[PDB]
């Protein structure tokens, strides 16, 4: 279904006007609607846990990888009616956001990578598919080269993903070296207690996990959050995330490793601490991803984590996607544009937005709390479930490294609210423009899932009960 | 139960409706048609998540 | 098994074969004859060739050390037929032994020495040439008439022996 | 008129190749003791010209009908000793 | 071995460029004449050229190309393996290959100065 | 002078066009698409009527589905 | 040993002669239809022995050159170096003949020189492409890397009688991957392996289509010739081998040094648009249809 | 339309001794294949004598330079009963 | 393995040391991977195992595409068109 | 001759060590681009040493006669209309590779005792003191080389892996024409 | 996958002891994996040798700390050309 979308979009591009794009990208956003709503019944699959390999033992198949997949198409619905769809009707909105000939089908392959990435049952496929969404997410990135604070995020992300990429293929290759194989199916007990292959695991890990920024190497991530467009952004800072983080937890590799709790750890202090000496709106937001990339690496130390991962990995896509698509309704009651890319740089800039739009305010308060930790929201359900699990397996440090960590958190997650909250006496130089009513609608729909997800949190714990047991 | 299922997610609908209008600083009685769309779509994904829920029993309990 | 690398070296042994499996003699024949002769080898010998397969399957990893006997066997079986070769057919061998080595090791370019060795063999030795695997429908490949490839020189002293026989009628 | 200075050095060239061509054929064959060469050998192919090196007595590619060989070839099989490529 | 190698072939050679690195700490400090070029003078005259995006993508995409066609070097060695399994895969491949034939094609990426 | 009258608007006249103001890319697609299609429909028919395919080459020895019978012969 | 070294010196004696004696029979055409430098440069280069990779770039690409001639075959088992992989050598060996205008762009440190050196790499590779697909497609019938194999198959037919247009292709091709109109002390050495590639190119469509070194079958002469195997017989079949080879060699060179006299120059626009809009389309055609035809007939090649 | 018909004809008539050629080739390539086929028991038999012979003198060299020490000799490496061909021979 | 894991030892510390160099962090990253493939051809031609050298043609195909996407950033960067554009639309 | 042949392998590394640091220690980028395409033929060299003269056959066409060939394409569009690359200092990031390189030589000096009993596993691993037998066997019939296996592997085994490397030469086509043309 | 087969198209050098191994492990299961640790180790020899390359070193350090001579037929190395010579 993606295969065919790649191409499709390949011959129809070719031959159409530039004008086409928000067309075209309409046109996919109905497409994946229509194929997670009409295709949606081959989760019968997958009844009682029930596990399928394809393609000659190159892929898995499984209600995890179903779910990662879903959860994908819906990040990449939400993103590309971002693009399809104008905000505001007025040239300005016309430059700003305008996507480019060949962005659709740039995002269609990160996305195939991805899955392929989540699917990936063998090394040669888990290297192939990493190669795809690099090579990819890089044609993303510098896709949009117009200026100078673009192309060195686009340089720099290259160069550090190509030194990833080249140790995760060496720590590979030293793999079948040892084994004379690439696939995981020929490690069992037996195997890892009789040789010692922890170190290589080890190094594929951390080569996989830089790749979406721990500490100590989170910081060129960072900058480059900060100085890509904040549409290409919202996408860079979580698809390849929720790819490498799911590959991580389906392979299974960490059991109470010391190596990676301290790094997760060390993640969560650097988020939480380095989050308080922001400035900026985009800086900020990578270091909550950052905090929240670190929660999740919390949950590789322990078994039997499906449910409390794939929670807090739907809540924190739902929350991430709404937090930047606030801020992107934000731009409108602002004098300035700083930009052509990146038009809010600032949390200053925010200051007063309750005199512009009380609901955009209250709707970004309810994200911020919800990434707080505020019940009845669904991020503190998700801390909870992480919580409970590491509760499970002992680790008290780890509890209260986490609840000192989300206590930090807070303080710069206020920060926005109490700018927002404050009293702009600057009167807007743009007035009673409508914004979009489905970019609207569908912001909406996150912050109303974000408020009342918990409704339904019996449901979901009985479909994982018979679903993933 | 169904019917309060139903209800639950036509509400739901309605409230997304309801936060649309006032994010685009327009009254909520704006586009009555709209909240009635609202209300059967999301209706709809609560019937078929009913639906899972009931399969999921279903096949939690015939394995006994 | 691959081949060797940059630097290698053969070293000999000349230790003595053990005393407890008996000494057999052993094929002599270099490639042509063994290219040559290898199709009456194998109709003549095949159960012991499947009998040598099976113990070495059966076997599991020793088939070296637990399928002597029947190697032994085939070997014998093999000297045999050459033997029978040697003393009967000599001058159709020769011609396609010859001509074999003279036109690259290609079946292609020795039909006429082919059919006269076979014709001896078929006469007085008692053995057919075929090809497993065919369907009664396709005609064999060793029997065909007016080739699609054709050998770049044809061999003098052959020809001249098939316009003998086919003066004396024999084909 | 067709221009005969025009076309000398291409029969020059004709002349040379023709020539370094038989030379090199009549060389082939003395280098293989009268027969023809061999092209595109497999390892089965290398692995019967040991073998027939290993029959003969090392005499090139001189081929041998008798059935029962000598007693030199029972002892004379060697095997490669591949250096530890690091 | 191989991580063993890497680990301790680290600190020597790290040392050593660390060292040689330390060294251009002062060095040519590039006292040259940096005057005309910090004001927005010029002094060619000529020596404009140009180069059409067209070349650079002609020079660009040889590469991939290059390599399409180098992958179909291990089909024509088994060709005969894999015949109609491998036909239609191979069949597939270039297919796929030419939509992005089709892309440059249509887009004119690589038409030069016309 | 000429002008596009498109491939959807009328598909003869859309390949009368492209064979005779676009001749290169017009044989390009001729030959690109006959293969697969010409395959596809003609393959069967070549089968059927022609010459039946090839029987399978050996890959390694044939080794016989069956147990070790007791021979006589050649014994030491 | 010593058998090995004459036949190296007398090939390498030959090869020089001809690229030598190809520069004279080009200035004698074009005046029709209208050498020596290397012992002098030899000498220069040693003396100017970072400067170390640049002065030692001309003779090594002249080396390059010469040394794509080892594979050359002429008759059966007659050539240097017979590699299973002689077709891979082929294309690895023309693929490094491009660095040599580059380097001789850069050799005069001039900023038009260094044009013309772009130019011409980029023409070069665009056409090295299609001499690349070429190549697989006639691969495609053999299944083999063996050039001696490629021209054995040929005995049934020549592959340029069912492949003509991609015998036009290929001239066209070749005529343009070396700069040649109308399709256009280092100097003598660029020079020379300039015209070693040309006549390696001309040698590569002699093998891949013309059938390389057969000739009308000599099966009954030689029976009435000869009535047995001798060293005559082996000289007269390798001197019709190499005479066949050498004058399709000779018609191919003809036809390179007559486009030059021929057919106004092109402009290198053009050049390299002719090669990106219409051969390779048809070049991924015949990718297409070579293949499916071969599946409709079942034909596949074996090895 | 003249030469576009002979140039069909020229490639048709090319294509079919070409196409044939390879059919050819192929029963060729059978022949030779059946050829090698039956050549194999005879061959690897040999060799399997061979290595038996090299095999036992290896051990015989071995335990005989060892003679007087408390070493064992015929333990192989491995865990299973099954027949090893000894590599990593010690350079001469 | 020694070669390639010493010419990959060398080439990552030239990239981490210079890290501004783009020409030459680009050609270590190129040499980085030729070390990786020599490694993983000299282990997969001891073990005799045919995984190990498609593993190895697949790196070989990566990173070809890498480089040429590579080259197109480094002309996007530099600017390698060039412009010449004055007096014009 | 024995001599010589026993140490291709050692010359090649040495070689390619030379060629590494002749890299890593120059100012014009074309004495780097020069460099890495000596070490590309030291490669192929070593490669043909073991015995894949096909994979070094593949690397002097690739790597050398494409890749190396639009580097050095690239670097001499940057040199005829002279635009010299402004050399930034390394300075601002020697610090931290003096943290980190201190901390991984404390890392592998506090071993210390347990050295005596790690540092002899990589003792014996230097030695490779043991040639390998090279054995014959007739089990192989049809001619079958390494390019064929591979194509072999590729097309029936690994066709997926096939097909989605046919996707990233796609991406590797639409991404420079993406970011090098601008559109309309 | 391409497991298990060798750069001519054929079975690995390891075959044998991995299909061993794979067996072992499937007629056993996860609480009797244990009992499949010497289809492993053989593995593991067939791929890396270090016993065997520990059993070499210790033949070679008694040979070399040895000075009487040795009474047993020993290996004699030959060149290429003198392969079947005499
Ligand atoms: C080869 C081997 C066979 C496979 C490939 C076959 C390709 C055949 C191409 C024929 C048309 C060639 C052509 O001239 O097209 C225009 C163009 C060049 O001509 P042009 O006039 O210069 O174009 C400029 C236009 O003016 C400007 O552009 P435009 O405005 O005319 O629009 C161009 C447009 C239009 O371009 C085309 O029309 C070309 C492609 C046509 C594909 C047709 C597929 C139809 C599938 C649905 C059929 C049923 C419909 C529903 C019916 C009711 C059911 C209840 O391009 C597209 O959007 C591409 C097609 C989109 C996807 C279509 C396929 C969907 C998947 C089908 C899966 C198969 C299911 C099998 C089920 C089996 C059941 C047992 O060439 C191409 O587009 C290249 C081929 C594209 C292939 C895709
Ligand atoms: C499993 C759980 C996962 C996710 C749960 C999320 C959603 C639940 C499912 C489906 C949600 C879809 C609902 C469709 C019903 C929505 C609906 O009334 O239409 C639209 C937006 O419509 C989407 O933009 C429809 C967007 C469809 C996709 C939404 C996905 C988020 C809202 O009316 P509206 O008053 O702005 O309507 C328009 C009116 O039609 C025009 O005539 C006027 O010119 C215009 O000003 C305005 O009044
Ligand atoms: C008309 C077809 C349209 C369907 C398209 C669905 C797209 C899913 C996309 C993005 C995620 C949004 C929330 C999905 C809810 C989880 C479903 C499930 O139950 O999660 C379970 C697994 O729970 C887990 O581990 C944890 C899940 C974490 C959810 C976090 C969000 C909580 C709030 C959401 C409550 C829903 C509000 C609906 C209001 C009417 C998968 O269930 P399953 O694999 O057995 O298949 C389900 C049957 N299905 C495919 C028809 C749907
Ligand atoms: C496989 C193909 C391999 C080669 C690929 C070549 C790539 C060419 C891509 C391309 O651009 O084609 C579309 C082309 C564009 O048209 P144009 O008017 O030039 O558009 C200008 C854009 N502003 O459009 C054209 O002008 C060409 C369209 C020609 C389509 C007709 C040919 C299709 C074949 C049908 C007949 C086949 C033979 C008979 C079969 C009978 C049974 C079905
Ligand atoms: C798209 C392609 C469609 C072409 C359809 C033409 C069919 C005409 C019928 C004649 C066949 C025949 O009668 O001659 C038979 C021939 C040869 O077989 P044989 O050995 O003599 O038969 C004996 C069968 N045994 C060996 C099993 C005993 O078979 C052919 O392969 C020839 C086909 C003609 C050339 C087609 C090439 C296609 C053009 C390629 C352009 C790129």
């Amino acid at each position: 279904m993606l295969i065919l979308a790649i191409i499709s979009l390949i011959t129809f591009v070719s031959m159409s006007k530039l004008s086409d794009n928000r067309a075209i990208i309409r046109l996919i956003n109905i497409y994946l609607i229509l194929v997670l709503v009409l295709d949606s019944f081959l989760y019968l699959l997958f009844l009682n846990n029930q596990t399928y390999t394809v393609m000659g033992e190159l892929l898995i198949f499984n209600s995890f990888t179903f779910y990662i997949d879903m959860l994908i198409y819906f990040i990449m619905i939400v993103i590309s009616s971002l693009y399809g769809y104008n905000l505001y009707n007025n040239n300005l909105y016309k430059t700003l956001f305008e996507p480019k000939k060949e962005l659709i089908i740039l995002f269609l392959i990160n996305i195939l990578g991805a899955l392929l990435i989540v699917h990936s049952n063998d090394f040669i496929t888990l290297f192939v598919a990493i190669e795809l969404q690099s090579y990819s997410i890089y044609l993303i990135t510098a896709i949009y080269n117009s200026s100078y604070k673009a192309s060195k995020a686009s340089m720099l992300y290259f160069f550090m993903g190509g030194i990833l990429s080249i140790l995760i293929a060496y720590s590979i290759n030293t793999y079948y070296s040892v084994l004379n194989s690439y696939t995981l199916h020929s490690l069992d007990s037996l195997i890892i207690n009789t040789l010692d292959l922890n170190l290589i695991l080890i190094a594929l890990s951390l080569g996989l996990l830089f790749k979406i920024g721990i500490a100590p190497l989170h910081k060129w991530l960072i900058s480059i959050y900060e100085n890509t467009p904040i549409l290409i952004t919202i996408y860079i800072s979580l698809i390849p995330k929720i790819s490498i983080l799911s590959y991580l937890v389906l392979s299974n590799i960490s059991i109470n490793s010391l190596v990676i709790s301290i790094l997760a750890i060390l993640t969560l202090l650097v988020g939480s601490v380095g989050g308080l000496l922001q400035i900026k709106i985009k800086r900020l937001l990578a270091f909550s991803g950052l905090t929240n990339a670190g929660y999740m690496m919390l949950l590789l130390l322990l078994n039997n984590n499906e449910f409390s991962y794939l929670y807090y990995i739907t809540q924190y896509s739902i929350s991430h996607l709404a937090i930047f698509m606030i801020i992107i309704f934000s731009i409108y009651y602002i004098n300035y544009i700083n930009n052509q890319y990146n038009p809010i740089i600032y949390v200053n800039q925010l200051k007063g937005l309750i005199h512009d739009n009380a609901y955009l305010v209250l709707s970004m308060a309810i994200v911020v709390f919800s990434f707080i930790g505020i019940p009845p929201l669904l991020g503190f359900f998700g801390k909870l479930n992480i919580l409970m699990s590491i509760l499970n397996n002992g680790y008290y440090f780890i509890s209260i490294v986490l609840i000192v960590a989300s206590l930090i958190s807070a303080l710069y997650y206020l920060y926005l609210l109490n700018v927002s909250i404050q009293d702009k006496n600057n009167i807007l130089i743009n007035s009673n423009e409508t914004v979009s009513s489905v970019l609207s609608y569908i912001l909406s729909s996150l912050i109303i899932l974000i408020t009342f997800g918990f409704i339904y949190n019996s449901l979901i714990i009985d479909i994982f009960n018979v679903y993933f047991n | 139960a169904l019917f309060t299922s139903l209800v639950g997610a036509s509400g739901l609908g309605f409230a997304t409706k309801f936060l649309s209008n006032k994010i685009r600083l327009k009254p909520a009685g704006y586009y009555p048609l709209g909240y009635v769309f609202s209300g059967v779509a999301w209706a709809g994904l609560g019937l078929v998540l009913h639906n899972v829920h009931q399969h999921s029993l279903e096949v939690l309990e015939k394995k006994k | 098994p691959r081949e060797a690398a940059a630097h290698w070296v053969p070293f000999e042994d000349k230790a003595n074969m053990p005393d407890n499996v008996p000494d057999v003699v052993e094929v002599g024949a270099t490639s042509a004859p063994l290219l040559s002769a290898s199709y009456f080898i194998g109709a003549k010998c095949k159960p012991y060739n499947d009998d040598f397969m099976l113990c070495r399957e059966e076997s599991q990893g020793s088939g070296a050390i637990d399928c002597l006997k029947e190697g032994r066997r085939v070997t014998r079986c093999a000297v045999s037929v050459i033997e029978d070769i040697n003393k009967s057919c000599l001058d159709e061998f020769r011609l396609h032994w010859q001509c074999l080595e003279q036109n690259n090791h290609q079946l292609s370019g020795c039909r006429k020495a082919e059919a006269l060795l076979n014709k001896c063999v078929f006469t007085k030795l008692n053995l057919e040439k075929k090809i497993p695997g065919l369907r009664p429908d396709e005609e064999p490949v060793f029997l065909k008439k007016d080739p699609w490839i054709k050998p770049a020189v044809d061999d003098f002293k052959s020809v001249r022996a098939y316009a003998e026989a086919k003066k004396n009628g024999t084909l | 008129a067709i221009p005969f200075e025009a076309l000398l050095p291409y029969g020059i060239i004709f002349g040379l190749l023709t020539a370094g061509g038989g030379a090199m054929q009549v060389l082939h064959v003395y280098r293989n003791g009268g027969v023809r060469d061999r092209f595109a050998i497999d390892q089965w192919d290398s692995q019967m010209m040991e073998r027939d090196l290993r029959l003969n007595g090392g005499q090139g590619r001189k081929q041998v009908d008798q059935a029962t060989a000598p007693e030199a070839f029972k002892h004379n099989h060697v095997w490669k000793s591949e250096r530890p490529l690091i | 071995n191989t991580f063993i190698i890497f680990i301790i072939l680290i600190p020597i050679v790290g040392f050593a460029l660390l060292a040689v690195n330390i060294l251009l700490a002062v060095y040519k400090p590039y006292n040259e004449k940096l005057g005309a070029f910090e004001c927005g003078l010029t002094s060619f005259n000529q020596t404009r050229l140009a180069f059409n995006a067209a070349f650079i993508l002609v020079a660009i995409l040889f590469l991939p190309f290059d390599l399409e066609i180098s992958t179909l070097l291990p089909y024509v060695m088994s060709i005969y393996l894999v015949s109609n399994y491998g036909f239609t895969i191979v069949l597939l491949f270039l297919l796929i290959l030419i939509i992005g034939f089709v892309y440059e094609i249509n887009t004119n990426a690589l038409k030069i100065n016309k | 002078i000429n002008a596009n009258p498109g491939f959807w608007n009328g598909p003869f006249r859309y390949l009368r066009w492209s064979a005779h103001n676009r001749p290169h890319l017009f044989f390009a697609f001729a030959i690109g698409i006959a293969g697969p299609v010409a395959a596809l429909t003609l393959t069967p028919l070549r089968r059927k009527y022609l010459y039946p395919d090839h029987s399978p080459l050996p890959q390694s020895y044939p080794l016989p589905q069956r147990a070790r019978e007791q021979l006589t012969g050649f014994d030491d | 040993m010593i058998i090995n070294i004459v036949e190296i010196l007398i090939f390498l004696v030959c090869v020089l002669f001809s690229v030598a004696y190809l520069t004279v029979a080009e200035r004698k055409t074009l005046a029709y239809m209208q050498y020596y430098g290397l012992l002098q440069a030899f000498a220069d280069a040693v003396k100017l022995l970072n400067y170390i990779i640049l002065v030692i770039s001309p003779l090594i690409t002249l080396i390059t050159a010469l040394i794509g001639w080892v594979v050359i075959p002429l008759g059966p088992g007659i050539t240097l170096g017979e590699l299973n992989l002689g077709i891979l050598f082929s294309l690895a060996i023309g693929s490094l003949g491009v660095f040599g205008s580059l380097l001789s762009g850069w050799s005069s440190n001039s900023k038009y020189s260094l044009l013309g050196s772009i130019r011409s790499t980029a023409q070069l590779i665009s056409y090295e492409l299609i001499l690349t697909s070429i190549f697989i497609i006639i691969i495609m019938f053999v299944s083999s890397l063996n050039i001696t194999t490629i021209i054995e198959t040929q005995r049934v037919v020549w592959y340029c009688i069912p492949l003509l247009p991609l015998l036009l292709i290929f001239f066209i091709a070749s005529v343009a991957e070396t700069a040649r109109p109308p399709f256009d002390s280092p100097f003598v050495f660029f020079f020379l392996a300039e015209y070693s590639n040309i006549i390696l190119i001309s040698a590569f469509n002699g093998y891949l289509l013309l059938g390389g070194y057969l000739s009308f079958n000599y099966s009954y002469l030689f029976n009435i010739l000869f009535n047995d195997y001798s060293y005559v017989s082996f000289l007269f079949e390798g001197l019709i081998n190499s005479s066949a080879y050498a004058i399709k060699l000779v018609f191919l060179m003809f036809s390179f040094i007559w486009v030059r006299a021929a057919f106004p120059r092109f402009t290198y626009d053009n050049l390299i648009n002719f090669c990106w809009i219409i051969l390779l389309p048809l070049l991924f055609g015949i990718f297409l249809i070579i293949p499916s035809t071969l599946y409709i007939f079942d034909s596949f090649p074996t090895l | 339309l003249v030469y576009l018909a002979a140039l069909c004809g020229i490639c048709g008539y090319g294509f079919y001794r070409a196409l044939g050629g390879i059919q050819e080739r192929r029963e060729l390539k059978r022949e030779k294949l059946w050829a090698r086929i039956y050549l194999m028991p005879l061959l690897q038999a040999e060799e399997d004598r061979q290595t038996v012979r090299r095999s036992i003198a290896q051990l015989e060299r071995e335990k005989e330079i060892m003679k007087g020490t408390g070493f064992d000799v015929d333990k192989s490496v491995y865990n299973d009963g099954k027949f090893h061909a000894p590599a990593l021979m010690i350079p001469p | 393995m020694f070669i390639g894991t010493i010419i990959l030892v060398l080439s990552f510390l030239g990239f981490v040391f210079n890290r501004r160099n783009i020409i030459l962090a680009f050609i270590c990253l190129e040499t980085m991977l030729l070390g990786i493939n020599l490694i993983l051809l000299r282990n997969s031609v001891l073990f005799d195992d045919i995984s190990g050298s498609l593993f190895a043609i697949v790196i070989i195909i990566l990173a070809g595409v890498e480089s040429a996407i590579g080259l197109s950033l480094l002309v996007s960067y530099y600017r390698l068109r060039g412009v010449i554009n004055s007096y014009g639309i | 001759m024995m001599y010589l042949t026993y140490y291709f392998i050692e010359i090649t590394i040495f070689l390619a060590i030379l060629c590494t640091i002749f890299i890593i220690s120059a100012k014009n980028p074309m004495v780097s681009i020069l460099y890495m395409i000596a070490l590309f033929v030291i490669a192929a060299m070593y490669l043909y040493l073991i015995g894949l003269g096909i994979f070094s056959l593949l690397y002097i066409m690739i790597y050398i006669g494409a890749i190396a060939v639009l580097f050095l394409f690239i670097i001499t569009l940057l040199d005829i209309n002279s635009t010299e690359l402004s050399v930034k200092s390394n300075i601002r990031d020697l610090p931290l590779v003096l943290i980190s390189l201190i901390v991984l030589t404390i890392s592998g000096l506090m071993i210390y005792s347990n050295d005596s009993i790690l540092i002899n596993k990589l003792l014996e691993a230097f030695g490779n003191d043991y040639n390998t037998i090279i054995t014959q066997d007739w089990f192989n019939i049809e001619n079958t080389t390494l390019l064929t296996t591979i194509g072999n592997v590729l097309l029936t085994n690994n066709a997926f892996i096939l097909l989605v490397l046919a996707i990233v030469l796609l991406l590797g086509i639409i991404g420079p024409i993406s970011i090098t043309m601008k559109h309309k | 996958t391409a497991a298990g087969i060798s750069l001519t198209g054929g079975r690995n050098r390891c075959f044998s002891e991995w299909q061993s191994f794979m067996h072992c492990t499937a007629k056993t299961d996860a609480k009797s994996r244990a009992q499949c640790l010497p289809n492993f180790e053989d593995y593991m020899e067939c791929l890396h040798h270090t016993k065997e390359k520990a059993r070499l070193r210790e033949i070679e350090s008694v040979l070399k700390q040895k000075k009487e001579g040795l009474e047993a037929p020993p290996v004699k190395v030959i060149p290429v050309k003198a392969i079947g010579l005499v």
